[PDB]
RNA sequence: CGGCCCCCUGGACGAAGACUGACGCUCAGGUGCGAAAGCGUGGGGAGCAAACAGGAUUAGAUACCCUGGUAGUCCACGCCG
RNA sequence: GGCCGCAAGGUUAAAACUCAAAUGAAUUGACGGGGG
């Protein structure tokens, strides 16, 4: 009979989602600070984070542009998260950094 | 009848609004620069990073028309 | 401004006369009244509900949706205009 | 700046500067996660 009940106080754990968040090559300081605010926040909720980078047409020819951004992201979070899958190539026309917490 | 415009090369470091953009030329000095006529009716788009052919004046060292890119 | 009843009280309209005899019309300044929110001091508090808290949706969602919920919404007196 | 208000604010009310438009109604199309 109930149980749910144990359920409920199993539950007061925790599930991880994972939050999306897309960069782009050119991406302007307050807006670039404005989407840190919110991997910070995923973070310290104990969320994982998909951070996306994509390219148009030829900003594909200066991949290495794309590139500093992720890093530039992975230094800023670097006391709270740790990188789990940190991209090498542009697949489709997309690179995507995988952070986690702590 | 008009006077030279001497044409150097450089690199654009900067999209600024309404086809402007700071370009690094080979000397060493940035300036500002403007799409061309030609560039605009046959829709070159430029980008951070490309090489581009820049005509000076001798007026005005900091501005260029950017005529070409490679 | 809307249940029903009592008390106090303002205006409008009609019918026939009688009475006053232009006593009128408009109004800068002035004075009053003035939805809702809001403010002050006391009350009251069912329902509802800014803020807020949690659950979701989403590329993100400081929203729309869901479960809650304080001021407020109500009363007295004053303010606000 | 004045007056008013406990406050929120209200009221009276400019200029420099910048542009060659801004606007109202109606007409023909096209478009609508409007209808038939
Ligand atoms: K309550
Ligand atoms: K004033
Ligand atoms: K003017
Ligand atoms: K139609
Ligand atoms: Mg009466
Ligand atoms: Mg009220
Ligand atoms: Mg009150
Ligand atoms: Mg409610
Ligand atoms: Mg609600």
């Amino acid at each position: 009979e109930k149980s749910k009940s144990s359920k409920e106080q199993k539950k007061k754990q925790k599930v991880i989602q994972v939050k999306e968040i897309k960069f782009r090559p050119g991406t302007d300081e307050g807006d670039y600070q404005v989407k840190l605010r919110s991997l910070i926040r995923f973070l310290e909720e104990g969320d994982k984070a998909k951070i996306t980078l994509r390219f148009r047409g030829r900003e594909m020819a200066h991949q290495q542009i794309g590139m500093e951004v992720l890093n530039r992201v992975k230094d800023d979070l670097q006391e709270l998260a740790v990188v789990e899958s940190f991209p090498t190539k542009i697949e489709g026309r997309q690179m995507i950094m995988v952070l986690a917490p702590k | 009848a008009k006077e030279d415009n001497i044409e150097m090369q450089g690199t654009v470091l900067e999209t600024l609004p309404n086809t402007m953009f700071r370009v690094e030329l080979e000397n060493g000095h940035v300036v500002t620069a403007h799409i061309s006529g030609k560039m605009r009716k046959n829709y070159i788009r430029i980008l951070t990073g490309d090489k581009v052919t820049v005509e000076l004046t001798p007026y005005d060292l900091s501005k260029g028309r950017i005529v070409f890119r490679s």
